[PDB]
């Protein structure tokens, strides 16, 4: 069949076409030749103006509803027939799922991007044995976290994992493969603002502290195995550096880190802010 | 109308509590034969009772709103011919000054 | 740049230009609306009297 | 030359409004169509007829 | 890198992609601008 | 009418599917591809199709 | 009293001008204390939209020349 | 000025009379899918990208908006926005060369006119950046206005 | 007595920003309270963690009036409460 | 241009401003001159400097 | 918004005219149309002008830029 059209000038025939599309004369027309090729061109403009496709695909559902000319006794009599026909799908997990992570990301207050950005990521795996089942919570919150770190922001595992409680343990474990899943279908440093945000002050105190943040790790200092600790490590050695009291009581109400890991790496990185003088 | 204002509502009960203290005769006890010239007294449309010298209630009512004591949104409307007293205090009434 | 009034008003060398003839309407160029008299009525023009009544 | 009769004259406020004529003009040669029933489209913003 | 203007600060900004959506010396949140160093032509006809 | 209205015909049994200029794809940015009403309710009875096939 | 929650999540007072640029919502939060019990402090419920030059805008009372410092015409 | 009709001193309006200021505001975003597909402001140019309206485009700058203070005619690229798409998707016509992208602008409106007032950059509640643009034009008093 | 003329405008009330928006934050409210029942009998049907977070959803009312102001709709049921500032002249 | 008032709109005023024209006639009139855009002899060249300080 | 060049009907040329006429309010507290006779707007044409112009452009520089 080859099921193909392409516009070619008969009178040239010179090439693949160079030619024009007279939008408002609704024509294309030989930019050489001046011949008009195809005429009547069709608008495409005010048809979505009116107006998820993007992961569930051709499978097909309408959402529907009651109507003005009716009885409550068609009220209720359709709320009931509405829902005898879901079991024709599996996407019922996933209208459940696309739902609570609906509720998951808006609740605690994620931007709409994460909404499909954690959407994108449960559509893409949604069925392996190395899941088969996999407590049905870290395809929600690590997609989640596999969304928002594609949407370009993060949040500490704790924030998720007190968010949604999975014990941490496989949640990770099942968490990594879907990387390897997504390598298969083929980050401290947002965490900045964030972490200041919540104390509310001035803006200049993350790029010093990135500075700072900067300069640890590429020396020496894996500094942490599992390195989320010294992320605020990074942070609490700028709020000592001002006079603010944020003294790490207040951090570990506010970011929870333990006054064991505070000391230590503060201390240890007393020893090398020598070599830290910016201003 | 350039002077025109929306009433914001107000509580009714002072004005019922007021009312029963100055002559209200409170109408689970009314016993219409026993004073057949009653005045009929409604608050937000709501019967509360009946009275019997509506004209010594009437003016000691406004003078409460002009002394704001009762605030100024709440209409009162004493028909003479119905025998009925009617008070207002709703949300929404369209009133103006004078 | 160089033009003239007729293109556009800027380049107007001159404003109000008063003109007038014939102060006292001896000529009969005009009917003078009126409710009892013209002459009680309208104002008679500054250079009335620079000509004979 | 003096006109016959006299004229009623004086400020008055007046006021613009939003018609403006090249606001309200427009033509069309064959433009383009609709998509479901290929009859002209209809706004001059969108070139309609 | 190409000249914005700070919402208030009035200040240069001639930055580029990859740069905090701020104002130097002052974190204002939208940028200007700036307008072309090529000049405009007109006629008071 | 014999030739062209047997009661018989009054009930539907093969309902036809109007091509795609009848009920054509609204097809925005390549990706914004809305359909008419007539697209989803034809594979909305073809769904309604499909389960009373099979179910019985 | 309005704020908005940034894209990061920083939340930081909102001023009507910034509003209508940004194509933001001039609202504000709501926050209820909640007594639970159980039988033999404060939680966020949602935001609200406030009117303009309402009792709790920032522009509730703010000076002519403070308006015109925040833009916003007396 | 039968039926209504006036007759305006022509020097009036040459002096300014009942002469009005117009401003039109063109604004536009990047919407990203997934994170898959990533609208994108920058300057399109009609041999790397396909399918790009027929309007002029130099008077965008490098990463596809309009400077301030420039006039502009109809039918001119105010925004140069566009849309990555899978090389092998379609093959609408000469997708083979091209690989990249689709221009999806937003050109003024062809019977407009006038000089760019001023272009803001911002971002919505989603930290996606986007763009407000204001154009300001003279509208003097003509033939066929209402008064 | 004469049939009560109701095109009379004392029997005529008006509601304003301050009714509207409260009748329709009425059932928003509403219909928060019964979500939040929802998330109160899982835990005590399955005895799971009580999170207020997971409990409460914050986006029922902020994307609710946002929407019911963006729209005239307040919900069918009523249309045009809203419409877009006129602001072509300071006196319209 | 950084003032609160428009462009066309100064330069409009601009044009309005009435200049001394006694010798207007020993100019040459704008088209006249096969000038590119303006000469010596055909135009008055204008230039304005303005900051509030 | 500010003192319109020359009126429309006449053209005398109105610009200058301004903060004279300003001058004489706040300063000799002249009534309006006693001050155009000490102005020299003696015809009516411009005698509206200055008598009913808007002086918005002060309003508008409060705006800081
Ligand atoms: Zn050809
Ligand atoms: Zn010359
Ligand atoms: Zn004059």
């Amino acid at each position: 069949p080859n099921l193909n059209i392409v516009l070619t000038c008969p009178e040239c025939k010179v090439y693949p076409p160079k030619i024009v599309e007279r939008f408002s004369e609704g024509d294309v027309v030989c930019a050489l030749c001046g011949l008009v090729l195809s005429d009547k061109l069709v608008d495409t403009r005010s048809e979505w103006r009116t107006f998820n496709p993007l992961l569930d695909g051709n499978n097909l559902s309408t959402r529907i509803g009651k109507g003005e000319t009716t009885d409550m006794r068609f009220t209720k009599e359709l709320n009931k027939a509405q829902g005898k026909n879901v079991m024709d799908k599996k996407d019922n997990e996933v209208q459940a799922a696309f739902a609570k992570i609906t509720m998951l990301c808006d609740a605690a207050e994620l931007p709409k991007i994460v909404k499909d950005c954690a959407k994108e990521a449960y559509k893409l795996c949604h069925d392996e044995k190395t899941l088969k089942g996999k407590s049905m919570e870290s395809i929600m919150a690590a997609s989640i976290l596999i969304g928002c770190r594609r949407a370009e922001v993060a949040r500490t595992f704790k924030e998720i994992q007190s968010l949604i409680h999975v014990k941490t343990k496989e949640f990770g474990k099942t968490l990594n493969i879907m990387k390897n899943i997504l390598r298969g279908k083929s980050q401290n440093l947002t965490y900045i603002p964030r972490f200041c945000s919540h104390l509310g002050l001035p803006m200049q105190v993350t790029t010093s502290a990135e500075y700072t943040a900067k300069k640890c790790k590429e020396i020496k200092e894996i500094a942490g195995k599992s390195p989320i600790t010294i992320a605020v490590v990074s942070i609490y050695l700028n709020i000592l550096l001002f006079q603010i009291p944020i003294t790490a009581a207040k951090v570990g109400q506010t970011l929870q880190v333990t006054e064991g890991t505070i000391k230590s790496g503060y201390k240890i990185l007393y020893e090398h802010r020598d070599k830290l003088v910016d201003p | 109308s350039l002077m025109s204002c929306i009433s914001v509502g107000t509580d009714p009960m002072p004005i019922i509590t007021f009312l029963s203290e100055w002559g209200m005769e409170p109408l689970e006890d009314y016993v219409p034969h026993q004073s057949p010239d009653a005045t009929r007294v409604f608050v937000n449309g709501v019967w509360h009772g009946v009275h019997r010298n509506p004209a010594r209630l009437m003016e000691t009512l406004r003078t409460l709103r002009r002394k704001g004591d009762i605030n100024p949104e709440v209409s009162m409307i004493r028909d003479i011919r119905e025998k009925e007293l009617k008070i207002f205090t709703d949300a929404g009434r369209v009133y103006r000054p004078l | 740049k160089k033009g003239i009034a007729k293109e556009h008003a800027k380049w107007g060398p001159a404003a109000a230009i008063e003109f007038e003839y014939d102060p006292w309407n001896k000529l009969k160029h005009t009917d003078y609306w009126y409710e009892q008299d013209s002459a009680k009525e309208w104002p008679q023009s500054k250079n009335c009297e620079y000509e004979d009544p | 030359k003096k006109l016959m009769a006299q004229i009623f004259f004086g400020p008055t406020y007046y006021q613009r409004l939003r018609h403006m004529v090249d606001d309200k003009i427009h033509a069309r040669a064959r433009g383009p169509m609709q998509v479901l029933t290929r009859q002209p489209v209809e706004g001059r913003s969108r070139d309609g007829g | 890198t190409l000249k914005y203007i700070c919402a208030e600060c009035s200040s240069k900004l001639s930055l580029s992609r990859t740069d905090a959506v701020r104002c130097k010396d002052c974190g204002h949140r939208i940028l200007l601008k700036a307008r072309t160093k090529r000049l405009v032509q007109f006629e008071a006809r | 009418n014999e030739v062209f209205s047997r009661p018989e015909w009054m009930i539907l049994t093969c309902l036809p599917v109007p091509p795609p200029p009848v009920r054509p794809s609204i097809s925005f940015n390549e990706s914004q591809r809305g359909e008419d009403d007539l697209t989803f309710k034809l594979a909305d009875i073809l769904k309604a199709n499909i389960s009373l096939e099979t179910l019985e | 009293k309005p704020m908005v929650n940034e894209s990061d999540g920083v939340t930081h007072a909102l001023y009507p001008q910034e509003a209508r640029l940004r194509n933001l919502t001039y609202s504000s939060g709501l926050f209820v204390d909640v007594k639970k019990r159980t039988y033999e402090g404060k939680v966020f419920i949602g935001r609200l939209p406030i009117m303009l030059r309402s009792k709790n805008c920032y522009l509730s009372e703010a000076t002519e020349s403070d308006l015109y410092k925040l833009k916003e015409c007396p | 000025n039968q039926e209504d009709s006036m007759i305006m001193n022509q020097s009036s309006i040459d002096r300014g009379l009942f002469r009005s200021l117009f401003f039109r505001s063109y604004m536009d975003q990047e919407k990203k899918y997934g994170m898959s597909i990533t609208e994108t402001f920058e300057k399109p140019q009609r041999t790397n990208t396909l399918r790009m309206k027929h309007g002029t485009y130099d008077k965008l700058d490098d990463d596809g908006l309009i400077a301030p203070g420039v006039r502009v005619s109809g039918e001119d690229v105010i925004i140069g926005k566009t849309t990555p798409i899978s090389p092998d998707e379609e093959e609408l016509g000469q997708r083979t060369a091209y690989h990249s992208k689709r221009d999806a602008s937003t050109p003024l409106r062809s019977t407009e006119n006038g000089i760019v007032d001023q272009v803001l950059v911002t971002t919505n509640q989603d930290g996606l950046k986007f763009v407000k643009v204001r154009v300001r034009t003279t509208k003097i008093p003509q033939i066929g206005d209402k008064f | 007595k004469d049939q009560d003329d109701r095109d009379h405008f004392g029997k005529k009330r008006l509601d304003l920003a301050g009714p509207l928006l409260a009748q329709l934050f009425k059932t928003l409210f509403k219909k928060l309270t019964k979500d939040i029942f929802r998330y109160m009998q899982r835990t005590v049907e399955e005895a799971h963690d009580f999170n207020m977070k997971l409990a409460i959803n914050a986006k029922t009312i902020t994307s609710g009036l946002k929407y019911a102001l963006a729209t005239g709709n307040w919900g069918s049921s009523r249309a045009g409460v809203s419409q877009v500032l006129n602001r072509y002249t300071y006196s319209s | 241009n950084t003032t609160v008032l428009a462009d066309e709109f100064i330069a409009h005023r601009l044009g309005l401003i009435p200049l001394q024209s006694m010798d207007i006639e020993q100019l040459e009139y704008s088209r006249d001159c096969f000038c590119e855009d303006h000469c010596d002899k055909c135009s008055v060249v204008l230039t304005l400097q303005a900051f509030g300080e | 918004m500010i003192v319109p060049v020359r009126c429309f009907s006449c053209g005398k040329v109105v610009g200058d005219k301004w903060e004279s006429y300003l001058n004489l309010l706040q300063e000799d507290e002249l009534d309006e149309g006693t001050a155009l006779s000490r102005l020299g707007l003696k015809r009516y044409c411009c005698r509206r002008m200055i008598l009913t112009h808007v002086d918005l452009i002060e309003k508008f520089l409060r705006y800081n830029p």
